[PDB]
RNA sequence: AGGAUUGACAUUCUUGAUUUUGUGGGUGGUGGUGCAUUGAUGCCCUUGUUCUGGGCCCGCGCGCUACACU
C-alpha cells in the first residue's frame, strides 16, 4: 500500500512537472515566434544609440613586450623525487623480470657533417638535431629520417677506420654510446626498423659472400644494441634474430685464420656479455 | 520601443526549462535597443540556460564602449543575492559556466567583471570562490597581466589578496611584468602597517606556493629582498625546501 | 574433480507454470491445456444442466 | 590581423590574438566532520545540470505410452 501509494504520487507529480515543462515551452514559442515574426517592422524603426583603462592598456603594452616561461611547473622535491626514482628503479626491474618470465638516404649525415672523421662529425649531428627540435613545426617524418641517417652514419662510420689510436676512438664511441642509449631509451619506433635493416644486411651479406666482405659493423651493432636495451627479457623481435644469426654465422662459415678465431671469440664474449644478464 | 509581449516573455523565462535564446533578443544585439528590451523584461528570470546564453551574449558584445555602458548593471548583483541565500557555500553551475564562460573575450572581460567584484562589501571567501572559478581554465598571460597589474597596485587587503594566492597557486609562468609585480607586491606588504596589520600561517602558505618555483632566470634584487624574508618572517614551515631551492638557484 | 554448475530456475513454482523460452511449442501447450480444460468444463456443464 | 577564430537573416554576414600545427607534465572540497563562532586542521572518495517506470494473492486419483547390453 505505501507502495502503491508513492509510486502513483510520484507518478503523477512526474506527469505533471512534464505538462508543466511542455506548457512552458510551448509559451516560449508561441509568444517568441508570433512576436519575432510580428517585429519586422519595428526592428528597424527603434533607433536609440580613466588611469585605471590608460594603466592598464600600457600595461597590456609592457605584456605584449616582455614574455617568458617557467621552468618546470612543480617543485623538486628530494624526498618525493627520490621515492618516484627509487619506485622507477623497481619499475624498469619488476618489468624486465616480468618480461624475462613472459631527405637522408644513407649519404646525408657523411655529406653534411663528417668533416673530418667523428669530431666536427657528431658535434654537427648535435647541431642538426638541435635544430630541428627547435624548428619542429610538424615532425616525426624528418626526425625519423635525420635519426637514420646518424644510425647510417655510425654504420659506415665505425668499421673503415679505428686506425687512429685507442684512446681517441674511445672516447669518442664512448661519448657516442652514450648519448645515443641515453636518446634512444625513451623511444624505439626508428630503432626498431633500424635494427629490421640491420637483420636484414647482414643476412643477406651472410649469403652473398664467403668471409671477404663481412664488415667490421657487426661488433659494433651488436656493442650498440647491448647498451640501448637490457637484453634479460624472453619476446623480444630486436635482439633475438641478430642472435641466432650470429649462432648461425659460428656453426656455419669457415675460420681458417686468427682473426677469424677471435671473431668469433669476440661473438662468444659479447653473447657471454648479453647472458651476463640474460 | 519593442513589441510589447515582454512582461509574459519574462513570465516565461522565469520557469521555461530547455532551449536558447528567441530571435528577438538575437536580433537586439545588432540593433542598439536592448536597454528598452530589459526596461521591460524586468530582470529577474534567471534560468540556466538564459544566463548561459546571457553570459556568451555579453562577453560577445564586450568592447570597450558598451562594456562601460553596461557591465555593472544587474549581473553581479545577482550573483551577491543568489550567494546570499545559499547556505551550502558552493558554486552553482549556472555560476561556474557563467564566469568560465564570460572569461571568452577577456579584452575587457578583465576590466569590467573582475575590477567591480568589491563593490559592497565583499568576502574573503567570495575571493577564494572567484580566484577558483577563474583559475580552474586557461587563460593568456597578457590579459591575466592586464587584469594582475591594477588588481596588485590595488591596496593590501584579504578580500582582494587571496584572489592573488590563488593567482600563484595557478603557478603562472614569469614575465618581467610578473617580476616587477612581485617587487611592488612585496613592498605592498613589508614592515604604518606594523601595528594593525598581521599576517598569518595561510599567507605563509602563499609565500610558500609563489616562492616554490617563482625564481627561474631572475636577477640579485629578489635573492636581496628575499634573503630578507628569510631573516624577517621565518616561519617553521618556509625553512627546508625554501632554502633549498634558494641555494639551487641562479642568475 | 570436473566441476558443474546446476540448472536452476530462481522463484519456481511446480503449481504455476511459469516462464519457459518456447514459445512456439510450450505456451501452445499452457492454451491448448487451458482450451482443454475450459471445454471439459462446459460440456460437463452442459451434461448436468441436461440431466 | 596577407583568413590565428567567434553568437549566424533555411553556406552568409553585423564578430578580432580568448589562439592553433609538434610535444612535456601538473589534477580535483563546491561535500563536512575534530579546535577559539576564521588556525600548510587527523579523515572513505574525487577526475554535480534535462523526459519516460512494474506479475499477482487448479487439486486428487484410475487407466494407457515412455525413460532398461532384461
Amino acid at each position: 500500500k505505501k507502495t502503491k501509494a508513492e509510486v502513483m504520487k510520484e507518478v503523477i507529480a512526474k506527469s505533471k512537472f512534464y505538462k508543466q515543462e511542455r506548457q512552458k515551452a510551448q509559451g516560449i514559442m508561441e509568444d517568441q515566434i508570433d512576436n519575432l515574426d510580428d517585429n519586422f517592422e519595428d526592428v528597424m524603426s527603434e533607433l536609440m544609440m580613466t588611469d585605471l583603462d590608460k594603466e592598464y592598456d600600457i600595461k597590456v603594452k609592457e605584456l605584449q613586450l616582455d614574455k617568458r616561461a617557467a621552468p618546470s611547473d612543480r617543485t623538486k622535491t628530494e624526498e618525493e623525487k627520490n621515492a618516484e626514482a627509487e619506485e622507477k628503479k623497481r619499475e624498469l626491474e619488476q618489468q624486465r623480470l616480468d618480461r624475462m618470465n613472459g631527405r637522408t638516404h644513407d649519404a646525408l649525415l657523411d655529406q653534411v657533417k663528417k668533416l673530418d672523421l667523428d669530431d666536427h662529425p657528431k658535434i654537427v649531428k648535435n647541431i642538426i638535431k638541435a635544430y630541428q627540435p627547435k624548428l619542429a613545426e610538424g615532425n616525426k617524418e624528418k626526425l625519423g629520417k635525420f635519426t637514420a641517417v646518424l644510425l647510417r652514419h655510425i654504420i659506415f662510420l665505425s668499421n673503415q677506420n679505428y686506425l687512429k689510436n685507442v684512446q681517441s676512438f674511445k672516447r669518442t664511441q664512448n661519448a657516442l654510446i652514450s648519448i645515443l642509449k641515453s636518446l634512444s631509451e625513451k623511444y624505439n619506433r626508428e630503432l626498431s626498423e633500424e635494427c629490421r635493416d640491420y637483420i636484414n644486411e647482414m643476412q643477406a651479406r651472410y649469403k652473398k659472400n664467403h668471409f671477404d666482405a663481412l664488415s667490421n659493423g657487426d661488433l659494433v651493432f651488436f656493442s650498440i644494441i647491448g647498451i640501448l636495451f637490457s637484453t634479460s627479457d624472453q619476446y623480444h623481435l630486436v635482439i633475438t634474430p641478430a642472435l641466432i644469426l650470429m649462432s648461425q654465422f659460428l656453426e656455419q662459415i669457415k675460420f681458417n685464420s686468427l682473426k677469424r678465431i677471435a671473431f668469433g671469440a669476440v661473438l662468444v664474449r659479447i653473447v657471454s656479455q648479453y647472458q651476463r644478464i640474460s | 520601443k519593442v513589441i510589447k509581449a515582454y512582461t509574459t516573455v519574462g513570465s516565461i523565462l522565469k520557469t521555461w526549462t530547455h532551449g536558447k535564446l528567441p530571435k528577438l533578443f538575437k536580433v537586439i544585439p545588432s540593433l542598439r535597443n536592448w536597454q528598452d528590451v530589459i526596461y521591460v523584461t524586468n530582470p529577474e528570470e534567471w534560468s540556466p540556460h538564459v544566463v548561459y546564453e546571457a553570459t556568451k551574449l555579453f562577453v560577445s558584445n564586450l568592447t570597450a564602449k558598451e562594456s562601460q555602458k553596461f557591465i555593472n548593471l544587474i549581473l553581479l548583483e545577482r550573483f551577491r543575492d543568489n550567494i546570499e541565500t545559499s547556505e551550502d557555500h558552493s558554486l552553482n553551475y549556472h555560476i561556474y559556466r557563467a564566469v568560465k564562460k564570460s572569461l571568452y573575450k577577456p579584452s575587457a572581460f578583465f576590466k569590467g567583471f573582475l575590477f567591480p567584484l568589491v563593490e559592497t562589501g565583499c568576502n574573503v571567501r567570495e575571493a577564494t570562490i572567484a580566484g577558483s572559478v577563474l583559475a580552474k581554465v586557461s587563460v593568456p598571460a597578457l590579459h591575466s597581466s592586464a587584469a594582475l597589474s591594477y588588481l596588485l597596485r590595488l591596496p593590501f587587503s584579504p578580500p582582494t589578496t587571496v584572489f592573488i594566492k590563488i593567482l600563484l597557486d595557478k603557478k603562472y609562468a614569469l614575465p618581467y611584468q610578473t617580476v616587477d609585480d612581485c617587487v611592488y607586491y612585496f613592498m605592498r606588504f613589508r614592515i604604518g602597517e606594523d601595528a594593525t596589520r598581521v599576517l598569518p600561517v595561510i599567507w605563509h602558505k602563499a609565500f610558500l606556493t609563489f616562492a616554490q618555483r617563482y625564481k627561474n632566470d631572475i636577477t640579485q634584487d629578489q635573492r636581496d629582498f628575499l634573503l630578507e624574508t628569510v631573516r624577517q618572517r621565518g616561519h617553521k614551515d618556509i625553512g627546508p625546501e625554501i632554502r633549498r631551492e634558494l641555494l639551487a638557484g641562479a642568475s | 574433480i570436473p566441476t558443474h554448475a546446476p540448472k536452476y530456475e530462481e522463484n519456481f513454482n511446480p503449481d504455476k507454470k511459469s516462464y519457459d523460452p518456447d514459445r512456439t511449442r510450450s505456451e501452445i501447450n499452457k492454451m491448448k491445456a487451458q482450451l482443454k480444460k475450459e471445454r471439459k468444463f462446459t460440456m460437463k456443464e452442459i451434461r448436468k444442466d441436461a440431466k
